[PDB]
């Protein structure tokens, strides 16, 4: 069943991440066990098998991968995706400079950087209303008016820290 | 939603957007300088122009916030930067005119070419041609000619412009609460609130004129030495007690006495701290050079170049079928995307250069954490000094044997050393005064202390005092030489070249005693020492984050630019000279002249 999230053709943009639900099915985990391909596997729960689920996919900057894990203040975890302090499974990632990055820039992947309050675990926010640090409804180009969503823009030629990495957070219940 | 809280959120937006426009600006600027076509050049502007746009916008936008309401000091510092109130405070008329001026001066200096009065059908540009002359010519007249030709054609032309240039520029400065365009520049060194780390826009002048004093002895003596040496080169054209004739100092202005090595070398019977052969004799290629430098920095506990660095960088001349600008350059395009442009050529000069450059790259990374506006050297000097720190260690025969470019059997003798040592004075210690008097003159001219009709009679009145150099033909206010030099006729803080000089040494000392160094200070090679690396990385990763004084501290261990460590590098020398000058006159009369009458 997993072949639809991983291996998948197109990926969602963090703030607007996609949650998949896989019911009544079995997979070996061995398609995951091997293949160094992934640049991250920290599994905050275990690492074995028992053929017993949640799988959220999205795409973040390089250094922003650090944030897909419990604790961790954020800016990504404060405003885009927050993993519960306790309850957990696994966080997975891979570099995709060639798939998600162009030589001219590919600003199609977005992230929220302005919000009032922090995202409680597993939460999501697709709002897109002009932001202001007091609540005053905004209307650009008015002063202190910002559109909370911004593009990443992955150029094929940027540091590994600033390259497009896709993410799949496999959560178990 | 305080006043700070609002700024907090501003900068945040500025940072993420500036990162994208600036990156787009560099990539274009990069594709040009490495492919020079029409589509790539046209492009360089569009991107460059967008980034130029975003600034004025964001600058005259940071006005929303009155700086004096900031607690998280950093913010004030950042906010301060965006407060490049540009040249807007003026009038659209003046601002227009101003830029029209700058531009001309720039193109006159670039285009100005003088033609042979004794062959009107032939002419030359500053570079090459004229410069070719000022460096190699042994003809007192041919040198004389080029020197005057230049300051006579373009010099004069720039006189009117510079005059106006001042005023306007001064107007700007005042508005922003600066005593003059002078106190403007000095700003770069200012510090506000932090205790024992502050610094006034005026103490530069104090601490410069103070430090410069302790250098005098060393200088006077170097001067005195090369003088007699020149007296032989140009028999009868010089006074044993007089000053040195400007057209005789290795280059078009006397910036650096480098090219005088030719005829001032202490012992001609010495030879090669030149591994250039050894390199070619070992089939070293571009890669080896840069790869080897990467090691050096690793050897002191710093990181390998980025995987991308090797993938993107241009290490060798593309040849034809792709024309490219060959100025060796460090590139910090942002987005953790670093790289170097160098049309590498297996020589020593290039080998050291490659280290020097990878030094910039090393500094850049160190401060990548800092917020987009703090990603730079503590000041104008810091970045150049850091690079020259490397050039210094890699140049040691010690490091050269250490790497197999110098036969392990070679043993350095104290004479080949005096050489190198003086070949240094010629560059490092020659330009010191030349620089101090220069900026001081502009400096004064900007506090008005120097009238329009004494603008040369004041130039050379200090060129004959501070630099102990004379004009081979007198000039009137028709000529404007203090601008005949790029840095000046193209508007630039020229004091950097001075401060960067000291800084680089207190850094070199700090790192030798820390890396435990036993020999004379210029025999040091921080190489393989990590513990002294750590000491660097402290002032490094700061970027502009702290006051340069703190930054300075971290390494050196002090809070000011002390010249005592430069003097240290030049102590085996300093005395060897008092020794040659036992019979020579040490000093000069400000009155003697070459032209006479
Ligand atoms: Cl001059
Ligand atoms: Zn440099």
């Amino acid at each position: 069943p997993f072949g639809e999230v991983f291996n998948a053709t197109k990926f969602p943009s963090v703030y607007a991440w996609e949650r998949k639900k896989i019911s009544n099915c079995v997979a070996d985990y061995s398609v995951l066990y091997n293949s160094t391909f992934f640049s991250t596997f920290k599994c905050y729960g275990v690492s074995a098998t028992k053929l017993n689920v949640y799988a959220d996919s999205f795409v973040v900057k390089g250094d922003d991968v650090r944030q897909i894990a419990p604790g961790q203040t954020g800016v990504i975890a404060d405003y885009n995706y927050k993993l519960p302090d306790d309850f957990m499974g696994c966080v997975l990632a891979w570099n995709t400079r060639n798939i998600d990055a162009t030589s001219t820039g590919n600003y199609n992947y977005k992230y929220r950087y302005l919000r009032h309050g922090k995202l409680r675990p597993f939460e999501r926010d697709i709002s897109n209303v002009p932001f202001s640090p007091d609540g005053k409804p905004c209307t650009p180009p008015a002063p202190n008016c910002y559109w909370p969503l911004r593009g990443y823009g992955f150029y094929t030629t940027t540091g590994i820290g600033y390259q497009p990495y896709r993410v799949v957070v496999l959560s178990f219940e | 939603s305080t006043t700070e809280e609002l700024a907090k959120t501003f900068l945040e937006t500025f940072n993420y957007e500036a990162q994208e426009l600036s990156y787009q600006s560099s990539v274009a600027s990069w594709n040009y300088n490495t492919n020079i076509t029409e589509e790539n050049v046209q492009n360089m502007n569009n991107a460059g122009d967008k980034w130029s746009a975003f600034l004025k916008e964001q600058s005259t936008l940071a006005q929303t916030y009155p700086l004096q309401e900031i607690q998280n000091l950093t913010v004030k510092l950042q906010l301060q930067a965006l407060q490049q109130n540009g040249s807007s405070v003026l009038s659209e008329d003046k601002s227009k005119r101003l830029n029209t001026i700058l531009n001309t001066m720039s193109t006159i200096y670039s285009t100005g070419k003088v033609c042979n009065p004794d062959n009107p059908q032939e002419c030359l540009l500053l570079e090459p041609g004229l410069n070719e002359i000022m460096a190699n010519s042994l003809d007192y007249n041919e040198r004389l000619w080029a020197w005057e030709s230049w300051r006579s054609e373009v010099g004069k032309q720039l006189r009117p412009l510079y005059e106006e240039y001042v005023v306007l520029k001064n107007e700007m400065a005042r508005a922003n609460h600066y005593e003059d365009y002078g106190d403007y520049w000095r700003g770069d060194y200012e510090v506000n609130g932090v205790d024992g780390y502050d610094y006034s826009r005026g103490q530069l002048i104090e601490d410069v004129e103070h430090t410069f004093e302790e250098i005098k002895p060393l200088y006077e003596h170097l001067h005195a030495y090369v003088r007699a040496k020149l007296m032989n080169a140009y028999p009868s054209y010089i006074s044993p007690i007089g000053c040195l004739p400007a057209h005789l100092l290795g280059d078009m202005w006397g910036r650096f006495w480098t090219n005088l090595y030719s005829l001032t070398v202490p012992f001609g019977q010495k030879p090669n701290i030149d591994v250039t052969d050894a390199m070619v004799d070992q089939a070293w290629d571009a890669q080896r050079i840069f790869k080897e430098a990467e090691k050096f920095f690793v050897s002191v506990g710093l990181p390998n170049m980025t995987q991308g660095f090797w993938e993107n960088s241009m290490l060798t001349d593309p040849g034809n079928v792709q024309k490219a600008v060959c100025h060796p350059t460090a590139w910090d395009l942002g987005k953790g995307d670093f790289r170097i442009l160098m049309c590498t050529k297996v020589t020593m000069d290039d080998f050291l250069t490659a280290h020097h450059e990878m030094g910039h790259i090393q500094y850049d990374m160190a401060y990548a954490a800092q917020p987009f506006l703090l990603r730079n050297g503590a000041n104008e000097g810091f970045h150049e000094a850091v690079g020259e720190i490397m050039s210094l260690s890699a140049a040691t025969p010690k490091h050269l044997k250490s790497i197999g470019l110098l036969s392990p059997d070679f043993q350095e003798d104290n004479e080949t050393e005096i050489n190198f040592l003086l070949k240094q004075a010629l560059t490092i210690v020659g330009t010191l005064p030349f620089t101090y008097m220069l900026e001081k003159w502009r400096w004064m001219v900007f506090k008005g202390e120097i009238p329009k009709d004494q603008w040369m009679k004041k130039w050379w009145e200090m060129k004959r005092e501070i630099v102990g150099v004379v004009e081979p033909v007198p000039h009137d206010e028709t000529y404007c030489d203090p601008a005949s030099l790029f840095h000046v006729s193209n508007d630039y803080s020229f004091i950097r070249y001075y401060t960067r000089t000291l800084y680089q040494f207190q850094f070199q000392e700090a790192l030798c005693q820390a890396a435990k160094h036993e020999g004379p200070l210029h025999k040091c090679d921080i190489s393989n020492s990590t513990e002294a690396g750590q000491k660097l990385f402290n002032m490094l990763r700061l970027g502009k984050s702290e006051p340069w004084t703190l930054a300075l501290e971290n390494v050196v261990g002090a809070k000011n630019m002390n010249v005592r460590p430069l003097l240290n590098y030049f102590e085996p020398l300093f005395t060897w000279l008092k020794d040659q000058n036992k019979n020579s006159f040490v000093g000069w009369s400000t009155d003697w002249s070459p032209y006479a009458d």
